[PDB]
């Protein structure tokens, strides 16, 4: 997270993070029930083994209501490809049941149709996780959250060097320095919605962080909607 | 109906029973008595921040 807020106690429950064998936070995650986080489909490659970390603020000080998490199963989108990187989506089945419990929840997973006009044509949404604190700087240990402004579809094709997809969309600013990048990824983008909050996208790619003329591209989650279920109830 | 007129006067997620507008929540949620607003079953419901 660039710029953007640090996230307060009980603000951000549904955060979830991976870490690899070195116990290091590499990427973000959401929690969406007991036994299944939603991540990139990305960042089952920016690992050989790892696990996922619950309640966390802080990555230095065990600030006690952490927990750490093993992955029993792992879904990632078959039509996945990092040439394109369409269908960046992945479902993790954890060996053990997530307790919740203070700066411990899960995000709603609102329905598709509701989502893509209520949500999704909201002004502002949030994205966080234990990001970089700039583009080529170092990693974060508190966890921060970044309102990101919902961009124009047509104008995130123009900024973007690459295609984009109706399976993902752009979100964040132009000229301000807020975005999210390295260690972000795989992270949680949800919208507020009459004080709930619903998981709207996925952390994907960016050119750069925050650099101007380029936007934070996320994983449509309406648009795998459908998908998420499947995995969850298994197929 | 006029799930757009303001979501419905809803809580969530909000629909169009042809003639008239019908509410309900997600998962872990039921639906209030008036058919609008949303009551969460359990301590630790999804979408809300844990104070
Ligand atoms: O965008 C990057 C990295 C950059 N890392 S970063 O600046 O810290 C960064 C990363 C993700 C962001 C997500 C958001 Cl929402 C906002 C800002 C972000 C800033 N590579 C740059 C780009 C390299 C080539 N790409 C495509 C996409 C489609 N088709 C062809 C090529 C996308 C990412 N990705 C995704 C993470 S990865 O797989 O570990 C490395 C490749
Ligand atoms: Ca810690």
């Amino acid at each position: 997270i660039v710029g953007g807020q640090e996230c307060k106690d009980g603000e951000c429950p549904w955060q979830a993070l991976l870490i690899n064998e070195e116990n290091e936070g590499f990427c973000g995650g959401t929690i969406l029930s007991e036994f299944y986080i939603l991540t990139a489909a990305h960042c089952l490659y920016q690992a050989k083994r790892f696990k996922v970390r619950v309640g966390d603020r802080n990555t230095e000080q065990e600030e006690g209501g952490e927990a750490v998490h093993e992955v029993e199963v792992v879904i990632k989108h078959n039509r996945f490809t990092k040439e394109t990187y369409d269908f960046d989506i992945a479902v993790l089945r954890l060996k053990t049941p997530i307790t919740f419990r203070m700066n411990v929840a899960p995000a709603c997973l609102p329905e598709r149709d509701w989502a893509e006009s209520t949500l999704m044509t909201q002004k502002t949404g949030i994205v966080s996780g234990f990001g970089r604190t700039h583009e080529k700087g170092r990693q974060s240990t508190r966890l921060k959250m970044l309102e990101v402004p919902y961009v124009d579809r047509n104008s995130c094709k123009l900024s973007s060097s690459f295609i984009i997809t109706q399976n993902m969309f752009c979100a964040g600013y132009d000229t301000k320095q807020e975005d999210a990048c390295q260690g972000d990824s795989g992270g949680p983008h949800v919208t507020r919605f009459k004080d709930t909050y619903f998981v709207t996208g996925i952390v994907s790619w960016g050119e750069g962080c925050a650099r101007k003329g380029k936007y934070g591209i996320y994983t449509k989650v309406t648009a795998f909607l459908k998908w998420i279920d499947r995995s969850m109830k298994t197929r | 109906k006029l799930c757009s007129l303001d979501n419905g006067d809803c809580d969530q997620f909000c629909h169009e029973e042809q003639n008239s507008v019908v509410c309900s929540c997600a998962r872990g949620y039921t639906l209030a008595d008036n058919g609008k607003a949303c009551i969460p079953t359990g301590p630790y419901p999804c979408g809300k921040q844990t104070l």
